[PDB]
RNA sequence: AACGAGACUCUGGCAUGCUAACUAGUUACGCGACCCCCGAGCGGUCGGCGUCCCCCAACUUCUUAGAGGGACAAGUGGCGUUCAGCCACCCGAGAUUGAGCAAUAACAGGUCUGUGAUGCCCUUAGAUGUCGGGGCUGCACGCGCGCUACACUGACUGGCUCAGCGUGUGCCUACCCUACGCCGGCAGGCGCGGGUAACCCGUUGAACCCCAUUCGUGAUGGGGAUCGGGGAUUGCAAUUAUU
């Protein structure tokens, strides 16, 4: 036990040292069950151990190993951001990061108003879908005059 | 005359229609048969096919 | 002892050790990362799994020989959810399949035979029993 | 349930008995033979049934006066 | 040799039957005395031919009851099972008795039909007091294991020692005690 | 657009996209108020 | 001599054949011991007839037992039918009617489908519903 | 020389198809031909399932056509010359008769 | 006296009796071959394991499918204007298996958008008889048939072991079902064989279920809607997202 702190911090999120490991770091935004897995494999954790558990140092190896994927041979169809528009480049995006990665994209598809961008703008259905009977948000209206 | 006077029927609904009546809606493809469901039930006892269940 | 006078589950663990302790099996790259097949959530929870795959596979040439990797992708089969939909029955990963059977050809414990596909040689036969009376004789009969 | 005889079965026991007396018994085994080379009678599970009537008209005969 | 046989582990020689009415309702020893409590029996074909089924038998058919659980026989099976290991554990006695006791504690004796919010009091036959019992208790099980750490295996324990002494802790007696309440105003 | 042409002047942030992307089929939707039979209890006895 | 016979049981699809010959008391189904078949959660009831009737009247007799078609529990009842109906089989041709008749009467006395086959089969589908007796919903407003 | 030669009858009717096949047996046996006997093979069912109504109106039933096709096999130890005489008689009925010159 | 009912036709459950099979099997041996000594006993005649392989061996129990057989309220005990019938029980594979077909007389029921079935009316070269693009999918809202779930009688990761009914190279019309080897995490790609089918995919290695592991009563490792980015395959063409 050693009585170790239960609640950290560790890219501007907070993470309950109380689960085990490899369901602990999914907190982060970018981080599923599939990526976490992985890359504590990579960092060389035990995944029986409780993530209250880790020492100072083994932290800092799992957050520089989430940082930069490609250097510690994670391939490249693992990767949630593929041949990104505007620079060509492969990498995780993680945090706060991600808001703003999908904030650009909307913005992008709006300035030169294709389809996809007028429908995220008026709040209507994006991908394929019929709009007759789901989705319903509004009031009940009434027949009478 | 025109050069231009067709357009490609090698699949769908384009390309297959009934052998008695020219119709295009629910034939039948099994067996070979490629006759309409109502011409179907008309010369089914000619073709040889019965019913008991 | 013959395969067939044994339980099949310890046998599977009891020739799983036998493979691992050798260090004559070659092992892929990947084998920490791949998802094993198509309707998996995630990946296995043991390290080890590769030589439990090969010791399963040998166990199945034995009872049922001329199988090939179409055929091991059917015996490796299982049930996928699809969401909101009903679920259906999905095979195997081909490339796990096809590198397990070259791994225990480099073994010398199999060949490709006349016709099509694979089988067990006398040398990976008398391997097999030897550990069948192991597993007997840990139960003190 | 029901196991009421129609007229097909009980009017072609009464022709039988009427015309081939001397040959009929209490067994249904022998009846059953009996009615087979008698009669010409279309089906398998109909001779059966008209054999099973005559057979309970023979036990009743034995006793006394049937109308018909 | 062949004429006992323990049904895994436990005697049936031994188990006693104190309810007179019940004695030809509840099937235990001699020719109902079987290996397990799983056969293929046609027991639906006419109408009193279900009293011919083992009294373990017709549990475990009544526990594979409630929707996702339909048809599920070999695993209800193993429930009865380490239900009747535990049984033995905080006892110290044969699991059967436990059974034919809390059997004969749950059925109701007296009911109130309904005739137009408006019934009238009537006597219970002993089959239908034998039905009752069994839906009682495994009913009780069942609704005290749906958001517990607790087993099904450890509940179904739980109520069939409750019901043997009648302890008003169960399910099933506080359920055949509001019955007869009810009833009693009905006269 | 199936009766008229839109007009586009393409910036190069279009690229890759197809030309049908910029010049729409419809008009967005807005509700006039619901008539007779839209409704289970709107029926009419003369 | 050839002093042998070969006889079935059945329950649903499920065909199980027993062959025994004049031996020292082996018995196997598809090669295996039958202590290892397994749903062993039913294991008692492939044991049944030798419990029963005791060891002493098998010690004589070697049974191979093969069974296909039907399901996991179908094929259980089976092979439980076609061991105590070989038995009374072999017994009646080459011993005494009188031992035949021990047998006979303690078998059926426990339980019948150890001697006798069981005849339900599935119902077809009929249109309009589900299943054989279930329908659709039904509507009005 | 002789050969082993082989004959296949097909038809939707069996007892047509039955007078046709003892009647290649006897021909055969009587000139000492030593006949293997007529090998049943299973039979075939064609199904076709059909909607009644010609416009998609009314309580929705349906109708449930089949066809079933039934297939034999005889074999002869036998000249190429006689075959071609014994395949001719009583096949007046509308059965599907077919041979092979070598198949054993 | 006639039609409907019933009979009738198909179907399920029984035959160690009949006919008889290299496009179906079993048993056995002339035997032959690999593996194990666990076995009276050796590394064997003799034992164990086999979808390992020949028979110019014997045969039809298991598979196929033709002919006949079998069940009648027939036997025994009660109840019945002692008739017609009804209830229980013995013996038995079996004492209600499930479908198809179905009368007289009707309805302002549905269908002219199934038809080279059809009357009358309309239209007929600026056509109400062919190509290009769009719509049938549009969304404040009311209703009908359904799929997935709210978890521990569970979800996840390994291991073991069992079906039945069918379809298959399209005859204008241009496409079929797939073993085996190699490349790739995957979807998929290349090569090279069998099948017009009891012959090849195929002993159709199906799912729930069964055995072992991890989680711990938390909207949680229950649930998977909504939405961002990348890769294949069909096609003449995929944006309003085919899969």
């Amino acid at each position: 036990p050693e009585k170790f702190q239960h609640i950290l911090r560790v890219l501007n999120t907070n993470i309950d040292g109380r689960r085990k490991i490899a369901f602990a770091i999914t907190a982060i935004k970018g981080v599923g069950r599939r990526y976490a897995h992985v890359v504590l494999r990579k960092a060389d954790i035990d995944l029986t151990k409780r993530a209250g558990e880790l020492t100072e140092d083994e932290v800092e190896r799992v957050i520089t190993i989430m940082q930069n994927p490609r250097q510690y041979k994670i391939p490249d169809w693992f990767l949630n951001r593929q041949k990104d528009v505007k620079d060509g480049k492969y990498s995780q995006v993680l945090a706060n990061g991600l808001d703003n990665k999908l904030r650009e994209d909307l913005e992008r598809l709006k300035k030169i108003r294709a389809h996809r961008g007028l429908r995220h703008f008026w709040g209507l259905r994006v991908r394929g879908q019929h709009t007759k009977t789901t989705g319903r948000r509004g009031r009940t209206v009434g027949v009478s005059k | 005359q025109q050069l231009y006077w067709s357009h490609p029927r090698k699949f769908g609904q384009g390309s297959r229609s009934c052998r008695v009546c020219s119709n295009r809606h629910g034939l039948i493809r099994k067996y070979g048969l490629n006759m309409c469901r109502q011409c179907f039930r008309q010369y089914a006892k000619d073709i040889g096919f019965i019913k008991l269940d | 002892v013959t395969v067939k006078d044994v339980n099949q589950q310890e046998f599977v663990r009891a020739l799983a050790a036998f493979l691992k302790k050798s260090g004559k099996l070659k092992v892929p790259e990947w084998v920490d990362t791949v998802k094993l097949a198509k309707h998996k959530e995630l990946a296995p929870y043991d390290e080890n799994w590769f030589y439990t795959r090969a010791a399963s596979t040998a166990r199945h040439l034995y009872l049922r020989g001329g199988a090939g990797v179409g055929s091991m992708t059917k015996i490796y089969g299982g049930r996928q959810r699809n969401g909101v939909m009903p679920s259906h029955f999905s095979r195997g990963s081909k490339s796990v399949a096809r590198r397990v059977l070259q791994a225990l050809e480099g073994l010398k414990m199999v060949e490709k035979d006349q016709d099509w596909g694979r089988k067990l040689t006398p040398q990976g036969q008398r391997d097999l029993d030897r550990i069948a009376g192991q597993v007997a004789a840990a139960k003190k009969k | 349930m029901g196991r009421v005889r129609t007229k097909t079965v009980k009017k072609a026991a009464r022709v039988i008995i009427e015309k081939y007396y001397t040959r009929l018994g209490n067994d249904f085994h022998t009846n059953k033979r009996v009615c087979e080379e008698i009669a010409i009678i279309p089906s398998k599970k109909l001779r059966n049934k008209i054999a099973g009537y005559v057979t309970h008209l023979m036990k009743r005969i034995q006793r006394g006066p049937v109308r018909g | 040799t062949p004429d006992i046989k323990l049904f895994g582990k436990w005697s049936t020689d031994d188990v006693q039957i104190n309810d007179i009415s019940l004695q030809d309702y509840i099937a235990v020893k001699e020719k109902y005395a079987k290996y397990l409590p799983h056969s293929a029996g046609r027991y639906a074909a006419k109408r009193f031919r279900k009293a011919q089924c083992p009294i373990v038998e017709r549990l475990t058919n009544s526990m594979m009851m409630h929707g996702r659980n339909n048809g599920k026989k070999l695993m209800t099976v193993r429930i009865v099972k380490h239900a009747f290991e535990i049984i033995h554990l905080l006892t110290g006695e044969n699991p059967l008795q436990v059974l034919v006791n809390a059997i004969i504690n749950s059925g109701p004796r007296e009911d109130s039909t309904r005739i137009g919010v408006r019934r009238q009091a009537v006597d219970v036959s002993p089959l239908r007091r034998v039905n009752q019992a069994i839906w009682l208790l495994c009913t009780g099980a069942r609704e005290a294991a749906f958001r517990n750490i607790k087993t099904i295996a450890e509940c179904l324990a739980d109520e069939l020692i409750n019901a043997a002494k009648g302890s008003s802790n169960s399910y099933a007696i506080k359920k055949k005690d509001e019955l007869e309440r009810v009833a009693k105003s009905n006269r | 657009n199936g009766k008229t042409f839109n007009q586009v002047e393409i910036k190069p942030e279009m690229i890759g996209h197809y030309l049908g992307e910029f010049s729409i089929t419809y008009k967005p939707v807005k509700h006039g108020r619901p008539g007779i039979g839209a409704t289970h209890s709107s029926r009419f006895i003369p | 001599p050839l002093q042998s016979v070969q006889v079935f049981g059945r329950k649903k699809t499920a065909t199980a054949v027993a062959h025994c010959k004049r031996g020292n008391g082996l018995i196997k189904v598809n090669g295996r011991p039958l202590e290892m078949i397994e749903p062993r959660t039913l294991q008692y009831k492939l044991l049944e007839p030798v419990l029963l009737l005791g060891k002493e009247r098998f010690a004589g007799v070697d049974i191979r037992v093969r069974v296909k078609g039907g399901g996991h529990v179908a094929q259980i009842y089976a092979i439980r039918q076609s061991i105590s109906k070989a038995l009374v089989a072999y017994y009646q041709k080459y011993v005494d009617e009188a031992s035949k008749k021990e047998i006979k009467d303690i078998l059926i006395q426990y339980d019948r489908t150890l001697l006798v086959a069981d005849p339900r089969r599935c119902e077809s589908k009929k249109f309009g519903g589900p299943g054989a007796r279930a329908r659709y919903q039904k509507s009005y407003r | 020389a002789i050969h082993r030669i082989r004959i296949t009858l097909t038809s939707r009717n069996v007892k047509s198809l039955e007078k046709v096949c003892a009647d290649l047996i006897r021909g055969a046996k009587e000139k000492n031909l030593k006949v293997k006997g007529p090998v049943r093979m299973p039979t075939k069912t064609l199904r076709i399932t059909t909607r009644k109504t010609p416009c998609g109106e009314g309580s929705k039933t349906w109708d449930r056509f089949q066809m079933r096709i039934h297939k034999r096999l005889i074999d002869l130890h036998s000249p190429s010359e006689i075959v071609k005489q014994i395949t001719s008689i009583s096949i007046e009925p509308g059965v599907e008769v077919e041979v092979t010159i070598a198949d054993a």
